[PDB]
């Protein structure tokens, strides 16, 4: 009896849903009375299903409408835990434990990976007479980023960050700049500890 | 570690189920595992003492530094023994000090196991 995983880190957006999967031998048909199957994080149990019977009340309040077990699969040895909106304190070390005939267990880690992907824009024509213009980016996730501000030249232009937050952070970018029409500028949120540089292009 | 319910079922599945669990990861002998569930513990046997230590953290009764904690212990033992008869494990089991927390766990576990074994859930 040997309980295997396809993946043993999984990298999921936050808000982005997710489905980790513990797999387990199935011989002949699936008796459900002798299955037992248990999802654990840390310090919070998850899934407790043992003898047809998912446990509704040990499940974590902090799970107890995102998570389920996908019991159309169990009957392909197939435990797959899934979990919809994928928030913060989803990231950590899983446990699947399996018992049927044998038992096993097997980790599994999972990072809520929140590169700073939906770049917002604005442009402000802050002053007509003086060509003016206020170019804002705002970006949002987990490992906080710097901003980098070029022109079409590629040298380094002076803009002003500020970075807000639970764990996600949330960082607007805005550069005030004296800017003719066609003229096409460049936002790179650097995200640092992993760098994950995405630059967006205002024109 | 693990779960708190309040129902006997739903205790009794916890108990299958963290059992199974830490013999997984102890790799104790299942007789000994009886044994320490029967109330047999042999506090100095090391791997009695890594299952009772993996077990009453499963449980939450030992946290994460070695802390005994009267919440988890409330849970698990409200549905053998009586309130009062809790009330006295609760304050009997905190004087249990040991440097030695695999030694520490076996200690309590007998501590617990004197006022009822743990295999009683299998008589529910
Ligand atoms: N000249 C500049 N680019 N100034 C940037 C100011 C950033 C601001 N103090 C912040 O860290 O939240």
């Amino acid at each position: 009896f040997t309980v295997t995983v396809p993946k043993d880190l999984y990298v999921v957006e936050y808000g982005s849903n997710m489905t980790i999967e513990c797999k387990f031998p199935v011989e002949k048909q699936l008796d459900l009375a002798a299955l037992i199957v248990y999802w654990e994080m840390e310090d919070k149990n998850i899934i407790q299903f043992v003898h047809g019977e998912e446990d509704l009340k040990v499940q974590h309040s902090s799970y107890r409408q995102r998570a389920r077990l996908l019991k159309d699969q169990l009957s392909l040895g197939n435990a797959a835990l899934q979990i919809t909106d994928v928030k913060l304190q989803d990231a950590g070390v899983y446990r699947c434990m399996i018992s049927y005939g044998g038992a096993d267990y097997k980790r599994i880690t999972v990072k809520v990976n929140a590169p700073y992907n939906k770049i917002n824009q604005r442009i402000l024509v802050v002053d007509p007479v003086t060509s003016e213009h206020e170019l804002t980016c705002q970006a949002e996730g987990y490992p906080k980023a710097e901003v980098i501000w070029t022109s079409s030249d590629h040298q380094v232009l002076s803009g002003k960050t500020t970075t807000t937050n639970e764990k996600l952070f949330n960082v607007t970018s805005t550069l005030r700049i004296n800017t003719t029409t066609n003229e096409i500028f460049y936002c790179t949120f650097r995200r640092l500890d992993p760098e994950e540089n995405h630059t967006a292009e205002l024109v | 570690g693990g779960e708190t319910g309040s129902s006997i079922e739903s205790m009794k599945a916890s108990m299958i189920v963290q059992q199974i669990l830490c013999q997984l990861e102890t790799g104790i002998d299942q007789q000994k595992a009886n044994d320490v569930i029967e109330g047999n513990i042999d506090v100095e046997d090391k791997k009695v003492q890594l299952y009772c230590e993996c077990i009453l953290k499963q449980f939450h009764i030992l946290d994460k530094n070695n802390v005994f904690k009267p919440q988890g212990i409330k849970a698990v033992m409200e549905l053998l023994i009586d309130e009062n008869s809790v009330k006295q494990l609760v304050s009997d089991c905190s004087t249990i000090s040991e440097e030695n927390p695999h030694l520490k766990a076996s200690k309590l576990m007998q501590c617990i196991s004197k006022y009822k074994t743990w295999k009683s859930f299998d008589f529910l």
